[PDB]
Formats: C-alpha cells, structure tokens, sequence
C-alpha cells in the first residue's frame, strides 16, 4: 500500500498537461 | 457562486504532505481550482503559475470546487519556497472540468475473509475505488478491468471515508480464491454508492 505524495492521474476528463507548481 | 461561470478548472492530482497546498487543505483528486484572487481559471494558460510567482510569500485566495462534497469553498494558500520541498505549492494539476467527476467511483461493500479484496486491504463500506492506471468512465469498466487482470496485479486508487484520505492498493483478482468471483467483495455503483455528502 502506497500512501505518500501520490499522483492520482486517473481522471478521464483531464485535458491539460501534468504540471507541478 | 463561481464568478465567471463554466465548469473548467485545474484538477488537483497530487498534494505533497507538508506543502503550502497541504497546509491550505487542498485534497488530491477531489479538488478543482477554479479561481485565484478572483481571477477565473477557465483557460489552459500560464495565469495560475504567474499569479503564484507574483505572490511568493503572500497569501492568495483560491476558490475550489470539490467533487467529494459538491461544494465551493475558499482557501487561503501561501506560495513559498521555504517549506523544504519543490514548487511554490507542492501540488500537481491538469487543466480539466469538474462536471461528472463525482460519478466515477465504486463503493466497496462486504469483504470476504481471505479474499483477493481482503488481501489487497480493501475496507468494507468505507472504501471507494476512485480509479486505476487506465480509463474507467462507465459502471462496468472496473469489472472489465478486473476481468482483464485475472490472476494479475492491478493498481487501484482508493478513498476512505473514515480516514478521509486516498491511497494506492494492489489487488490480484483470482477466480480460484475459493469463493464466488475473482474479487470476494461486493461493489456498488451509482447515486446510492457515492462518497457521502
Ligand atoms: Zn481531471
């Protein structure tokens, strides 16, 4: 089981590039 | 109460613990940043990044839509490079839109002892599967993914109502586990099986 600083890139609506800010 | 209207915004997908985003209460997966200091973020451009840069060490006000609560809220966030980590917020985002976001979740119901579900650490009633590393945009898609991962490890993203946190689990569906199906837990989908509001 992972719990930390996860990127939940599992949305079918996301359109833009993944950006860290 | 979103000045400017529309459903576009920045989907928050990662919030590093102890970051300014974390301190402000930004929640990965559920939160969409829809405005900053009253500027509507309804276009995929550099406005958000630039406003953060202009406001380093200055609190900014974000308007956020949550697909968990289905509500708007304001949060104060202080962009900073002094918190120890990388980035002024410590978050990752993608331009997105929040309409329909709350519907793609699968509610874990009863979990049988010694089942693939039990072994993966799925928790009855309080866990909601929120996605995987492939697209799932219809009720049957988790079940299809389970089928296509017969006897193979499958990563699932899971929210829990009691801890109010998301995590990653690995499940290995297995039709030979001893009981019915390959999962050994019930799964609910639809308006009765969404994260409690
Ligand atoms: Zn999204």
């Amino acid at each position: 089981t992972r719990y930390e600083n996860i990127t939940f890139n599992c949305c079918n609506h996301c359109q833009g590039e993944l950006i860290a800010l | 109460e979103i000045p400017g209207g529309g459903t576009e915004g920045y989907h928050v997908l990662r919030v590093q613990e102890n970051s300014p985003g974390h301190r402000a209460g930004l929640e990965p997966f559920f939160d969409f940043i829809v405005s900053i200091n009253g500027s509507r973020l309804n276009k995929d451009n550099d406005t958000l990044k630039d406003l953060l840069k202009a406001n380093v060490e200055k609190p900014v006000k974000m308007l956020i839509y949550s697909s968990k609560t289905l509500e708007l809220r304001e949060a104060s966030v202080t962009p900073s490079n002094l918190w120890g980590g990388q980035g002024l917020l410590g978050v990752s985002i993608r331009f997105c839109s929040f309409d329909g976001a709350n519907e793609n979740v699968w509610h874990v119901l009863e979990v049988e002892s010694n089942s693939p579900a039990a072994l993966a650490g799925l928790r009855p009633h309080s866990d909601y599967i929120i996605g995987a590393d492939t697209v799932m945009n219809e009720s049957e898609d988790l079940f299809s993914l389970i089928e296509t991962h017969e006897a193979k490890p499958l990563k699932l993203y899971v929210y829990n109502t009691d801890t109010d946190n998301c995590r990653e689990v690995i499940i290995t569906p297995n039709s030979a586990w001893g009981g019915e199906g390959s999962l050994g837990c019930g799964i609910g989908y639809g308006y009765l099986h969404r994260i409690p509001t």
